[PDB]
């Protein structure tokens, strides 16, 4: 009644047995852009089933070792699919998300993962680590991508702020010993009612973790964390010719 | 007293001022309405005579 569910949006249907329940970001829906909140006067598509579904990015190996991994939104899905030919046929952007993690492992493995959304997760560095240079990151680190990025110090999640703090956003947990998937379903969050979508990264998508993965030899070494995420409620306007970047 | 027609049917003296335009309220910019496409003939509303 609580444990299982199934998420069905377009083509697509994710299955769960061992969930704990759907996290909606700060109580609100995802929904469409109001006339009185718009300021764009062109009529935006709405592609309801070819852009608004799940979409596999990869896997990351949950080690002994681990650190943690950052996913940025929208990047992720420029280059995936029907969702990243019209974010780059076009200029403005609007949708929320539906985010669900998986990662399985057995009832004598042991380990939790702290799965939050971070808005407007910043990218900071360490400054040549005495704090005189004034260092930036590169492209490749804050917008990775669907391949994500490894934290170097997530006590400060790489922007000076700390882990322990980071359930004020949305989150789950994914422990081991109770569930193996966290779905958060995230709204446009924005000052504007629309955004480049490769410009302008809404949010982030953290996963650490916080207790480390434990299993005596001979067990499944390879525990494997997977990102699957459905957009919501998409709208594109401005057309034009298809750019990358 | 006016009485030849040449002064009787006179707009000499009409001190009013005759004003093509009037001065409406526009507290905001105005507002789009929605439009759809427009396939026939004779209404061209993007041609113009400067």
């Amino acid at each position: 009644s609580d444990r299982v569910a199934q998420l069905t949006i377009g083509n697509s249907t994710i299955t769960t047995q061992e969930a704990a329940n759907i996290i909606v970001g700060y109580g609100e829906w995802p929904s469409y852009c109001s006339d009185d909140d718009a300021t764009a006067v062109d009529k935006p598509t709405r592609p309801d089933v070819s852009v608004n579904r799940f979409y596999t990015l990869d896997t990351k190996l949950w080690e002994k070792s681990s650190k943690g991994w950052y996913w940025k939104f929208p990047d992720v899905l420029t280059e995936t699919g029907v969702f990243g030919q019209n974010a780059q046929f076009h200029y403005l952007y609007r949708s929320g998300f539906c985010i669900h993690v998986q990662c399985n492992a057995s009832k004598f493995h042991q380990g939790a993962l702290l799965v939050a959304i971070l808005p407007e997760y910043v990218i900071g560095t360490v400054a040549g680590g005495t704090g005189t240079e004034d260092s930036h990151p590169p492209y490749k680190q804050t917008q990775p991508g669907a391949d994500g990025f490894e934290l170097q110090h997530p006590y400060v999640l790489d922007a000076g702020i700390p882990i322990s703090q980071l359930t004020v956003c949305h989150h789950q947990r994914i422990n081991l010993r109770t569930n193996n998937c966290a779905t958060i379903i995230v709204p446009y969050m924005n000052t504007l009612p629309f955004d480049s979508a490769l410009n302008h990264c809404n949010f982030g998508l953290l996963v650490v973790p916080i207790s480390p993965l434990d299993f005596d030899q001979g067990a499944t070494p390879v525990i494997p964390i997977t990102i699957t995420l459905a957009p919501m409620c998409s709208e594109f306007a401005g057309l034009r010719q298809a750019v990358t970047q | 007293g006016d009485r030849v027609a040449d002064v009787i049917e006179s707009s000499i003296g009409d001190s009013v001022s005759r004003a093509l335009t009037q001065a409406l309220p526009a507290p905001t910019g105005q507002n789009t309405q929605v439009s759809s496409h427009r396939l026939d003939t004779g209404e061209v509303p993007a041609l113009q005579a400067a």
